[PDB]
């Protein structure tokens, strides 16, 4: 009963966006967009019911692609660690509600997928064909991103210092950076937000979601005509629900039982960021 | 019984048009498909004759198109709507699934049959999603239900014939997962020729993003979306022949027309299938003519392909269509337009440029 009231205080605040980011994996250098994501992931969607018997999912499913070495399935086993149910794979019945990993890509579950590049490596000239997955089974997926190896000699000697100073100080003391939430806080903080309630859009947060949908449709169209080349990353109604799931989502951290302009905005970004970068 | 005499009698061409228009309100478009299922809920006619053979009642069609064309809510729709509708996915039932068995019977020692998924469905419609993914094996397994309506069973110690006589619907993707509109359409089917030529109406549909389109579906999806039953509070979690006008269901635009009640249709379509009708000779002369123009149309094809190779069963199929749309309207005699419905549905299905 006291945790109610700590879980009360905790959601109250204003930074609680801030505070769940940074409790998403401190140990990994940089990656701040992609511990927001995990974040509203591990959060989730509400599903809703229809009087027609048909039903809408209520689970995000994430791709990420990169080369080799960019801590991809540490990330999947603090996802599994943090989630109350969690799954790990190497490429559904058992796990109802939770998340489920799966490396080396090439039932109410929530899917996070890594996956390697065709070659081996990313070819920026090249473009587009650096994807084997067609674009059907693409077109699930809610979020995609892409990692490359961004070499840069003061960010390897940054990545070199932050390695060993983890190396170093981990035996010596284990303590929050900076009002980090531990480790089994976070989990029954989040089995509680999801047990408790799941918000709903507005109107005015609908209409404006409307037409930015509309004219991302139309520019997805204009660079495909321009191009002369079928994307392989389609845009379709399945992102507008994506992007309701997120938006709803970022409305269930705060609590709040109506969604509003802010979290559509921010679910906006992270789909920009995600996809059209991607795509 | 007053009210569909005065429906049939005011409205003589319109139920055809009116009861395709108000099949589906909440799926936008695809007219023809909308024809299609109309024809197949109306169904054709069983003839059997003096010798003893049977000639195939029922009609076979077969969509196949990109995703997210609101082809499984039409799947949905008719299971829902027919009343002897079992679905059956690609891989989900086998040929033992799908054809009647033998089991022997340890307490007695004796065979007994076990009827399969296609002999209950008897005069029913058979919906199959994904049916791409489905084996060639359960194909030819499908092919005697699909040309004689029957299942010959046959193991030591028993044998015994079942009919089968139903009717299919298909949906599946293409090879590519994407229709290729620069490649054939025979690549993008990846079908035999003897599955396509026992398939009555074949159904290719394209996700084009025109920005007329794109806005009107758009629009649907959302009034769709936003519309709440009445008598329910907001933010809460979970016959007349024409139905209720709504400003979000139907639209102000709308306002000039009306839909027709499910219970009614439905009432209609079951009188319709009891009455039993009668070919002219006027259309079939006319409909000689059209397929004879239709077998010599290779040396006319232009640059348009043929997504199905055109055989005998094609004057069946006209027959067959015909018949469902005398159905359509109550009436006994065949007229001109009514294989001209028909014939406008086969040049529309065959011929894609």
């Amino acid at each position: 009963p006291q945790e109610e009231e700590e879980f009360r205080r905790l959601a109250a605040l204003p930074n609680v966006y801030e505070v769940i980011s940074k409790s998403i994996a401190p140990s990994i250098f940089g990656g701040t967009d992609m511990k927001k994501a995990i974040a509203c992931l591990l959060f989730g969607g509400s599903r809703k019911r229809l009087p027609d018997g048909l039903t809408r999912r209520g689970d995000i499913n994430l791709l990420m692609l990169g080369d080799p070495g960019t801590a991809k399935s540490q990330l999947l086993k603090f996802v599994e660690k943090c989630s109350p149910i969690g799954v790990y794979t190497s490429g559904m019945v058992l796990a109802d509600g939770g998340v489920v990993c799966i490396d080396e890509f090439d039932s109410r579950c929530s899917v996070l997928a890594a996956a390697n590049s065709v070659f081996g490596r990313w070819d920026e000239t090249k473009g587009e064909d650096n994807i084997d997955f067609m674009p059907t089974i693409l077109s699930r997926f809610d979020m995609i991103f892409i990692v490359k190896d961004e070499h840069n000699e003061e960010r390897d000697v940054m990545l070199a210092k932050h390695v060993i100073t983890l190396h170093v100080s981990a035996l010596t003391q284990t303590q929050a950076v900076e009002g980090e939430i531990d480790l089994a806080k976070l989990k029954k903080f989040i089995a509680y937000c999801r047990v408790k309630c799941g918000p709903r859009l507005s109107a005015e947060a609908a209409e404006k979601l409307k037409n930015r949908y509309i004219i991302m449709r139309s520019g997805a169209r204009q660079h495909e005509r321009d191009s002369d080349r079928r994307s392989s990353i389609p845009i379709t109604v399945r992102q507008l629900e994506a992007i309701v799931r997120i938006a709803e989502a970022l409305s269930k951290m705060k609590l709040q039982p109506f969604a509003t302009e802010a979290d559509v905005e921010e679910a906006l970004r992270l789909f920009q960021v995600s996809t059209l970068d991607a795509a | 019984i007053a009210k569909i005499k005065k429906f049939s009698k005011t409205r003589s061409k319109d139920i055809f048009d009116q009861l395709a228009k108000s099949l589906a309100p909440s799926i936008h478009g695809h007219d023809y498909v909308k024809k299609a299922i109309l024809c197949l809920l109306l169904g054709g006619v069983e003839r059997d004759l003096e010798n003893g053979s049977h000639i195939r009642g029922d009609i076979n069609i077969l969509l196949i198109g990109d995703p997210s064309v609101a082809k499984s809510q039409l799947l949905r729709y008719v299971l829902c709507t027919a009343p002897r509708a079992i679905p059956t996915t690609g891989r989900g039932s086998s040929g033992v699934g799908l054809t009647a068995a033998v089991t022997t019977d340890q307490e007695t020692g004796e065979r007994r049959l076990e009827a399969g998924a296609m002999v209950l469905a008897d005069r029913g419609v058979v919906c199959i999603d994904e049916f791409d993914k489905m084996s060639d094996m359960d194909r030819t397994a499908i092919h005697e239900v699909m040309e004689q309506g029957r299942v010959t069973i046959a193991k030591a110690g028993i044998h015994a014939r079942l009919n089968a006589r139903c009717s299919v619907l298909a949906a599946a993707n293409p090879v590519y997962g994407r229709y290729d509109q620069y490649k054939t359409p025979m690549e993008n089917i990846g079908l035999q020729d003897s599955l396509l030529s026992r398939f009555d109406l074949l159904f290719i549909m394209l996700d084009q993003m025109d920005p007329e389109q794109d806005r009107e579906i758009s629009d649907h999806v959302l009034r769709m979306h936003r519309y709440r039953a009445p008598g329910e509070q907001d933010g809460d979690a979970m016959t007349q022949i024409y139905e209720k006008h709504d400003n979000l269901l139907h639209g102000t635009k709308k306002k000039k027309e009306k839909m027709v009640s499910a219970a009614f249709m439905k009432k209609y379509i079951h009188v319709a299938k009891i009455i039993k009708p009668v070919l002219t000779q006027e259309s079939a002369t006319y409909i000689a003519e059209e397929y004879s123009r239709l077998r010599s149309q290779d040396s006319m094809s232009s640059d348009t392909a043929r997504t199905s190779p055109v055989t005998a069963r094609t004057l069946e199929t006209l027959i067959r269509l015909a018949t469902a749309h005398a159905k359509a309207r109550m009436s006994k005699t065949v007229d001109l337009q009514d294989a001209e419905e028909a014939v406008e549905l086969v040049q529309y299905a065959y011929f894609k440029k």
